[PDB]
């Protein structure tokens, strides 16, 4: 059996669930309650491989066995983008590790209501190496690409 | 620090 | 003879644009929790027309021209424009409604929302863009005047 | 002011949106929901002129149509006539401007030769380019060449 | 021989973090933004011996109007702060230095451009501090003294 | 350092601020409230030098109209009243400074309009009747906009040495 | 492609100022020599696309996988120049190897207030074959060249 | 082995 235990950290109103429930349940969640978090799961033919994404759409207020976290900001925000360090160092603090597999994705890139240029949304991601993508659950853009690229980051870390 | 507003 | 609406968030200068073009002085502060249906005739653009405006704060059916406005010293407001873009298209159930996105309060040196954002966004509907500041009466009238051109257009 | 109202027709799986959004929003859409369609738009310095492309990325379920097939398909290439005659049927005209383009030519897993992707395009006179939104090949030239076709039909 | 300085700014920028790092020497992990003492310390300021009796306000010779490079609200609150300081002193030339605090963070949006043309829109110096590093922490207050010296002479 | 404290005097409707806010804030002021006047400023790479233009659109005010190191006395080229208020704001400037030799530059603003009556002749013989330079600006164009302010610095520099 | 470098030295030489002028791009007026993060940055190194995950040590996982050490002294010091063996042998002590890629750089050559001539800063470096450069974070002189040249030293050692 | 002065 092949599995992965993933987590989805971020602020409220960015799209943490919109990604979890567009990749898994397959439809744009018009709105999902940000004050609940179930440990969603789904099997997908990930990269020439058969893996089981036991995700966790966390909201604070598990995160030890977090194999790959999905630290996510909004491109039509900035408060959510400045919380990266406070969600970054959280993930390092618990795992007490400066090298934990992750991917900072830029969600809701479907809006022309956007401020966070891909520059900031790279130099920061380049400032931990870890990959960057630009999702939008209204479109299913890098939605799956965001989660899939986390798996590789998990595969790497071990070997 | 929950609130609605 | 035009019915205009001024949509926007609190703290952008929604009222400052409606009471400097009409009543002619910088409103030191207007209680946003209120909204009259303000009006004023002006010799608009080689023509004689009546600006029955509306400074909404959350007509919305005969709004011939919506003055969708953000603050260039904000960002939450500039991000809310979709939340306000879709509002106007939602009611009018139309993807083609005359409007003009203006950047209010360009007089302040604490500006972050550059003119680029204040264009490629406005370029993503074609609809014009200007940069007002009721402390100055800059494009204040230009914003309302250019909206009229957009109303005339849509009809013909 | 100068404008053009374009429409992008085709089957699902060719990349109708990948051309609308790589020309306009500038980045390879790794995946776009094939059940949505906005009337996108963008101003560009088209061909020594300042023109506004108010496109439409249709999926079912107009001045110039972007009837498009996939070069690594065959079903999509064989729906042209039905996407063809659809365009003629609505405008009730046999002379409507458009341009048949072959999308996703960046792939080596291809079967639809440039021959077919010409003799067919030569069987309406209308151009033909080969786009691929992963590269931005004829992406713009597909849309740009449509504008000329619109300008023509008028004068 | 001294100087009496003030530190204005919003909540969450690091007003006190500067004010206690340069005086009491350590990154105050978190200082309750609801209190304000009139801190002070003697330092061999710049080829001279002066006493920086400061005051990190939270709601007078040289104010320290401070915004956070990882903020935006605090950055946009500076006129409500740069007029406030002008409003009290009923003067349109009061020595100040706009510094950009907490530049240690990669989670930053306020580019150095903003954090210059704004400072250049009063001439007053600009530095970028981060009380977790003691970068221009002293430089910010040190440079303020230079601004005080000027205005007199 | 290298600073310069400048003042922009003129009538209402010429574009006193339009020159102050096009050179500094870089965009054509469609209309600026003539009832206000701030002490604007800007650093520019003036003339092989690094100088600070703390300007003042007039429409501290003692502190400026007293150390106005160079006054930008400005008329409109599509006017005549403003061009006749020449002798009223230049006697004004030489009254306060109690000096018949104050560095200044008379510019002809808004020369973008075809509706112009004040030929360059008037807009020279007069400027020739104080020696002080003349240029022809238009803020919608950024013509001699900076040229007017830059040439004033030359007049400040000279007056000293 | 990626390298995990280290920067050893004394207090007051410039250890971080090099790490935070090559990476974050500005002269750090003062960086506390009492804190050490594992900084990083991707650059177009030498016709190549490589990741400099550096570490500004100030006396695990790194001080072992230290692929290349930036043993650095100050040209306006003297004790720091004399400290490099306690830093020279330290690096060889852990790695238990007499051949570890390193580059002795001379920092803060911007000062005319200098005593340690280039001779010293060569015959010493010639007593390990490892390259020498002269940096100054107030200028960004050999700042990138010191790090870049270390990469050549890593590439060599393996092959 | 640290302290200040
Ligand atoms: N109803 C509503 N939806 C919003 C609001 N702000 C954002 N959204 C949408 O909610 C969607 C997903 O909600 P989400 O952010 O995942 O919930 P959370 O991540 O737990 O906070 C996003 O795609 C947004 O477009 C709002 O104020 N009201
Ligand atoms: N400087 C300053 N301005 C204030 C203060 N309080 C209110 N204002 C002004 O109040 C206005 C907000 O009201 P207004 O914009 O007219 O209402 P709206 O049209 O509904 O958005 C802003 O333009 C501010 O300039 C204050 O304490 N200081
Ligand atoms: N997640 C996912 N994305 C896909 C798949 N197949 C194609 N895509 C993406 O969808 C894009 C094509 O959009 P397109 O099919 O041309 O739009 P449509 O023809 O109108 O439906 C491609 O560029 C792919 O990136 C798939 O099986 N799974
Ligand atoms: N103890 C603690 N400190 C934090 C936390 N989050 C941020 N900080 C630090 O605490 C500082 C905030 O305090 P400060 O800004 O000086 O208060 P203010 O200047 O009066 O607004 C910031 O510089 C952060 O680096 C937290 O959760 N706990
Ligand atoms: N046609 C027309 N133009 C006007 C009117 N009011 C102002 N203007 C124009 O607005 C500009 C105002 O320039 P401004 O800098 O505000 O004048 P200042 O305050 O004296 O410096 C002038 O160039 C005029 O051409 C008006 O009622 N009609
Ligand atoms: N003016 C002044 N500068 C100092 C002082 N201490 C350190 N510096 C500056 O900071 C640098 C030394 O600290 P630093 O080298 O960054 O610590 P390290 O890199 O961890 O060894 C030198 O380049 C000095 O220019 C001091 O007491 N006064
Ligand atoms: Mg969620
Ligand atoms: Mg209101
Ligand atoms: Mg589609
Ligand atoms: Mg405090
Ligand atoms: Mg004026
Ligand atoms: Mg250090």
């Amino acid at each position: 059996m092949t599995e992965y235990k993933l987590v989805v950290v971020g602020a409220v109103g960015v799209g943490k669930s919109a990604l979890t429930i567009q990749l898994i349940q397959n439809h744009f969640v018009d709105e999902y309650d940000p004050t609940i978090e179930d440990s969603y799961r789904k099997q997908v033919v990930i990269d020439g491989e058969t893996c089981l994404l036991d995700i966790l759409d966390t909201a604070g207020q598990y995160m030890r066995t977090g194999e790959g976290f999905l630290c996510v900001f909004a491109i039509n925000n900035t408060k959510s983008f400045e919380d990266i360090h406070h969600y970054r160092e959280q993930i390092k603090r618990v795992k007490d590790s400066e090298d934990v597999p992750m991917v900072l994705v830029g969600n809701k890139c479907d809006l022309p209501s956007r401020t966070v240029d891909t520059k900031q949304a790279q130099d920061l991601a380049r400032s931990y190496g870890i990959p960057f993508i630009e999702t939008s659950a209204k479109t299913r853009q890098g939605v799956d690409d965001a989660f899939y690229t986390l798996v590789r980051e998990i595969r790497k870390h071990k070997e | 620090l929950y609130d609605v507003a």
